[PDB]
């Protein structure tokens, strides 16, 4: 536990930093025409890069016990920036999923509806909305120092804040999750329908459906448990009933935390392995 | 309870 | 007979080479070592032209230095107003295999190329509200590669069947046919006085022809690969060719010799377009390495790099006054450099 | 706003021109573009007989689909300098006749294979599939008894049957692909029926388009 | 027939007189130094008479 | 074969509706702006309404705003000027005018034959010094009209137009942009100006240069015309 978490955290930090740096070097210098998914990929890589740069500054708390000897200012900034990146990750993933759905299932009305400038302004707007949604995180976090810096904690909430958090979670995770599930299931159904016919080279499409299934399974196993556990926490808090369970939920979020970081850090690896184009770009840039 | 200063931990809590 | 003809040709070729060598004692490499150094020219994209949905293969600059026509393989021909970025006309085309285009020095007629082995001269200034085909001039057995307006009625057309011809609008027949190229011709240039013209072919040679006489007069050699671009000097007694061997060679019609070679041991990409400046001092050429490079015309030293193209650049035009430079690449974009 | 009366209408005309060009390009992108190529005296007329200057375009319409073939048999020039126009095509149709293993034009099949592995392994063609058509099956049937396949390929070590010879020809033609990770080669035996010849084209294009879309999107 | 045309073409090609290259170089230098003043490319131009400015 | 035939007109009681048509032929009715310049029965020209290609921008005059509707039918090449609440002011000569706008265009190049409608009983102003000049064949004519504002623009060109309405005919454009001759205009006609004062010169007019001369400006919506420069054969 006290040693299980720091080692996984630092391994995730190392692998994420290396993968994001390699991706940056690969798709930063490249000759040709700009793609539509490339800007989404670079935005996701940039979001996940700062998702864990301050992570080594956070493992000190979980190293021995709530240690924050680095300073006092960095706690608020780190909490805000990892909260902003957490908000950015799922929204960027669902934007990518809906873009893929529009580009594959309906390449008749989405052929001209999606544009490079439109995608850029969507990225700017989504970054801005995530930044404004992360504002309560910045003001909430503060130091205590009551018992020689126990931990960098905050008051739980007010019932209005419980309602606000529940609404925000519903609008930022649940709706994107159902959108991702629906878009990917429709894409898989279309691919299976094209695959079942007696073709000649139709059997080479196993890669695409395999990638879809792997991405969906990884997202479901990583992001869902944290969100549903915390949703149970708010719904129990607002119920006021005797349904006040033990730290079984509290242990739930703490273990599920590293799961999200694992999904964030393994994202470049699946792009490097189960994809072309960037695969050759990485080896061309690395030399 | 507010004086207990519950620790969220890593990702933002409720 | 074959042996006698070969021996006579070889003997005459040696005599011609000896005559050429007899007029070369002081090369231009050491001549231009006494001059004020030319500073770096930093050109910025003043205006960007958008609207094309396919690769751009040729373009021409108007005499007013404000209207330019761009040829693209999307089936459309667009007249661009460079001052305000406005499309004056959008000419529909029956074929989407455009390879060349031309703009008459009158503002009334515009030419175009294609793979149909036919001419595509349209009329712009008409009583009707739409651009219609003035005349479909056929008679070539080779793909269109270059065409340039000389007068309002005369035009020299280059085709892929290793020959060139001079056409008339009303008759539609080749007034004079230029024959003698061993390889296919790809580009041609017109002298300022509109009396002589020189074309570049894939046979690693550029030959000078007379429009009135209708026969090859001067032959230039020295290139190590096929020539893809050519352009006259502003004075009119010299020209430069851009070949695929990553070297630009300037040939003067007077000395019948190559002055100097533009070489650099960093790029092995050929030259698609060659253009001069107002004073004939800048010889920027569009290479295949996704950008354009500016070459000095007297010192053979690079003095500026034109970058910002997402694909290989194949179009390069300079206005008559030499005030703006327009480059067109395969990324369906046009950039204006001042 | 620093625009005069004439400029306010010039920009409007430019906007209408832009919208018209965008609509025309969107309509053109829907149509499927194919290129027809072959060796000397190749049977390239079978496709235009089944379904119906230097370049001639043939077009015909299916249920919710459109096609546009291009023939360049009248060029007779350096192929390396006019092949730029054919980048981005949906597929390239290569017509080869099985009745050429003993005809002499040097063997015709050698020229056909040279053209095939020159066009297939090209700088400008690394993302477009190639569809291969084998013509004159009946004459091959009647000539395989008179002459064997060993006349053309000296490495043949099989029976002078039809199935083995056809399989050998197919693998020999498919072995010239050095870019199998990005390009696929479709091989079909042309029949007398018009539908049996172009149903294969439809099945090939309906998968090539999907593969290209997936590769562009990043899912393949 | 083709050889007869070829030998005649080179005969006319060798029939033209030859001139020195120093005079051509001097003329080229004079042309370069005479039109350099009115060259907007080499000589910088103030952003007052340029309609291509933003 | 270019023509602009106008249908509708006659005697109509005040306070009614009248239907007008501009069915065009001989040219593409999809890229030409449509105008409805009106000429008073005695003298004078004024602009009523204008619609651009594709029905993008629609402009109206101040005196006819709120009661004039202008529409065009691209498939039928017909233009409409349906009006409501007719008044004795709307008793004049109606003209249908085509125009195109691009770099080097010639707006107001063609004018319709006109239709007659009768009803029972900060704008730039253009002033002309004289309305009647005694002129004989083979003489020089100097016609000048002033502008309240400076017609010179930052782009370096002047927006001034000239017209010639022969009796029993339709106005014909002579000079556009103050320095460009229209199609079919002889070398005798010319033009000059300085931004505020504009002059028109005619040299060696034999018999065809007789009528009312009109000058206007193309700088704002109202598009006010001139007054009249009638020439007498003496």
């Amino acid at each position: 536990t006290s040693v299980f978490l720091p080692v996984f955290y630092t391994a995730v930090f190392l692998t994420g930093v290396l993968g994001n740096l390699v991706l940056m070097g690969a798709l930063h210098f490249k000759p040709g025409s700009r793609r539509l998914i490339d800007i989404f990929i670079i935005n996701l890589a940039a979001s996940d890069f700062i998702f864990l740069v301050t992570l080594p500054l956070w493992v000190d708390k979980e190293a021995s016990l709530g240690l924050w000897r680095t300073g006092s200012f960095l706690c608020k900034g780190s909490s805000y920036m990892i909260s902003v990146n957490m908000h950015c990750s799922v929204l960027l993933l669902t934007c990518m999923s809906v873009d893929r759905y529009l580009a594959i299932v309906w390449p008749v009305v989405s052929r001209k509806f999606r544009r490079t400038d439109c995608a850029y302004v969507v990225c700017a707007s989504i970054w801005f909305i995530s930044c404004l949604l992360g504002l309560p995180t910045l003001l909430s976090r503060e130091l205590t120092l009551i018992d020689d810096k126990p931990y960098c904690a905050e008051k739980k909430a007010t019932p209005i804040k419980l309602i606000w958090s529940l609404v925000a979670l519903i609008f930022t995770f649940f709706v994107p999750l159902l959108s991702i599930v629906t878009c990917y299931c429709c894409i898989a159904r279309k691919l299976c329908a094209h695959y079942q016919q007696s073709g000649k080279h139709n059997k080479k499409l196993k890669k695409s459906i395999k990638i879809i299934f792997i991405v969906v399974a990884a997202f479901l196993v990583s992001w869902l448990p944290f969100n549903t556990f915390k949703f149970l926490a708010i719904v129990s808090g607002l119920r006021q009933e005797h349904y006040l369970p033990s730290a079984i939920l509290q242990l739930g979020m703490e273990v599920s935390g590293p799961l999200a970081f694992a999904n964030s850090c393994v994202n470049p690896f699946i792009y490097y392995i189960f994809d072309s184009y960037i695969r050759r770009a990485i080896v061309h840039c690395l030399c | 309870e507010p004086r207990l200063w519950v620790v969220p931990g890593a990702l933002p809590q409720v | 007979e074959l042996d006698q003809l070969r021996q006579e040709a070889e003997q005459l070729k040696n005599q011609i080479r000896d005559a050429r060598k007899a007029c070369a004692d002081a090369t231009l490499s050491q001549i231009t070592n006494n001059i004020d150094p030319v500073g770096r020219i930093q050109m910025r994209t003043r205006r960007t032209l958008r609207g094309h949905l396919a690769k751009i293969y040729a373009m021409h600059w108007g005499t007013d230095s404000r209207l330019l026509v761009s040829a693209s393989q999307d089936g459309k021909l667009i007249i661009w107003d460079s001052y305000t970025t406005n499309k004056v006309h959008a000419i529909p085309l029956r074929s989407s295999w455009v390879m060349t285009c031309a703009y008459a020095p009158s503002g009334n007629y515009v030419a175009c190329g294609g793979l149909d082995n036919i001419c595509s001269i349209y009329n712009l200034k008409t009583r009707e509200g739409n651009v219609r085909v003035s005349r479909e001039l056929a008679g070539h057995t080779g793909y269109l590669s270059c065409c340039r307006f000389l007068d309002d009625n005369q035009i020299v057309t280059s085709s892929g069947d290793t020959t060139c011809a001079l056409w008339d609008i009303e008759t539609g027949q080749q007034t004079t046919t230029f024959t003698g190229h061993t390889g296919d011709v790809m580009s041609l240039s017109l002298a300022p006085d509109t009396r002589l013209f020189v074309s570049g072919a894939c046979d690693a040679s550029a030959k000078l022809w007379d429009v009135r006489e209708g026969m090859c007069r001067q032959t230039f050699t020295g290139h190590e690969s096929d020539i893809n671009a050519i352009c006259f000097f502003p004075n009119g007694n010299a020209f430069a060719t851009g070949s695929d061997d990553a070297t630009c060679r300037l040939f003067d019609l007077r000395a019948d010799q190559e002055l100097m070679t533009y070489s650099h041991d960093n790029i092995i990409c050929g030259i698609t377009s060659v253009s001069f400046s107002k004073s004939g001092r800048l010889l920027l050429a569009g290479y295949d390495d996704f950008n354009c490079n500016v070459w000095d015309a007297l010192k053979a030293d690079r003095a500026g790099v034109l970058a910002g193209h997402d694909n290989r650049v194949s179009c390069l035009g300079v206005t008559d006054d030499g005030m703006a430079v327009a480059t067109g690449s395969w990324d369906s974009f046009l950039k204006i450099w001042n | 706003c620093t625009l005069s009366a004439e400029d306010k209408a010039a920009v409007e005309r430019s906007k209408m021109i832009d919208r018209n060009l965008r609509e025309d390009g969107e309509k053109a992108a829907k149509e499927v573009k194919l290129l027809l190529l072959g060796a000397g005296e190749s049977g390239k007329c079978t496709i235009v007989k089944q379904m119906k200057t230097g370049i001639v375009e043939t077009h015909f319409t299916f249920k919710d689909l459109y096609f546009k073939m291009f023939d360049v048999t009248a060029q007779r020039s350096e192929r390396k300098k006019w092949i730029h126009c054919f980048e981005g095509v949906t597929a390239i149709i290569f017509c080869v006749a099985l009745s050429d293993y003993d005809l002499v034009l040097m063997n015709r099949m050698h020229a056909s294979m040279k053209l095939f592995d020159s066009i297939c392994n090209n700088k400008w063609f690394t993302e477009t599939s190639i569809i291969l058509f084998l013509n004159k099956k009946d004459l091959f049937e009647e000539k395989i008894k008179r002459s064997p396949l060993t006349i053309c390929y000296p490495e043949y070590t099989g029976s002078n049957t039809y199935e083995e010879a056809a399989a050998y020809i197919q693998c020999q033609f498919e072995d010239l692909n050095r870019r199998k990770d990005t390009k696929e080669i479709y091989t079909h035996f042309t029949c007398s029926t018009d539908t049996k010849n172009v149903q294969f084209v439809f099945d090939a294009v309906t998968d090539v388009i999907i593969k290209n879309n997936l590769k562009e999107c990043g899912l393949y | 027939a083709q050889a007869r045309k070829l030998v005649e073409q080179l005969k006319m090609e060798a029939n033209i007189d030859r001139i020195k290259v120093s005079k051509a170089a001097a003329d080229l230098m004079a042309y370069c130094e005479a039109h350099a003043k009115e060259d907007p490319l080499l000589t910088p131009v103030p952003a007052s008479e340029n309609p291509f400015r933003e | 074969d270019v023509q602009l035939v106008e249908s509708g007109g006659g005697l109509v009681q005040p306070g009614g509706s009248r239907k007008l048509s501009c069915s065009a032929s001989g040219f593409a009715f999809s890229s030409f702006g449509m105008h409805w310049v009106r000429q008073a029965p005695e003298k004078g020209l004024e602009w009523v309404a204008y619609i651009s290609s594709g029905s993008g921008t629609i402009y109206y005059a101040d005196t006819v705003k709120g009661r004039f509707t202008i529409s065009r039918d691209d498939p039928k090449n017909t233009l409409f000027l349906q009006m409501t609440s007719l008044r004795s002011e709307d008793t004049a000569m109606y003209y249908c005018v085509r125009s195109i706008y691009y770099y080097g265009s010639s707006p107001f190049d063609f004018w319709g034959q006109g239709t007659t409608l009768t009803v029972s009983s900060s704008d730039i102003v253009m002033t002309q010094a004289t309305s009647s000049v005694p002129v004989t064949p083979g003489e020089s004519v100097s016609i000048s009209c002033r502008s309240s504002k400076s017609l010179l623009h930052s782009n370096g060109n002047t927006y001034l137009y000239w017209f010639l309405q022969r009796p029993g005919q339709s106005p014909q454009l002579l000079i556009y942009r103050m320095s460009n001759l229209a199609s079919g205009v002889p070398d005798r006609f010319s033009g000059s100006g300085s931004g505020t004062a504009f002059t028109l010169t005619i040299s060696r007019l034999e018999a065809e240069d007789v009528g009312v001369y009109y000058c206007m400006q193309h700088l704002e919506y109202p598009l006010t015309f001139g007054a009249g420069t009638k020439l007498e054969l003496k």
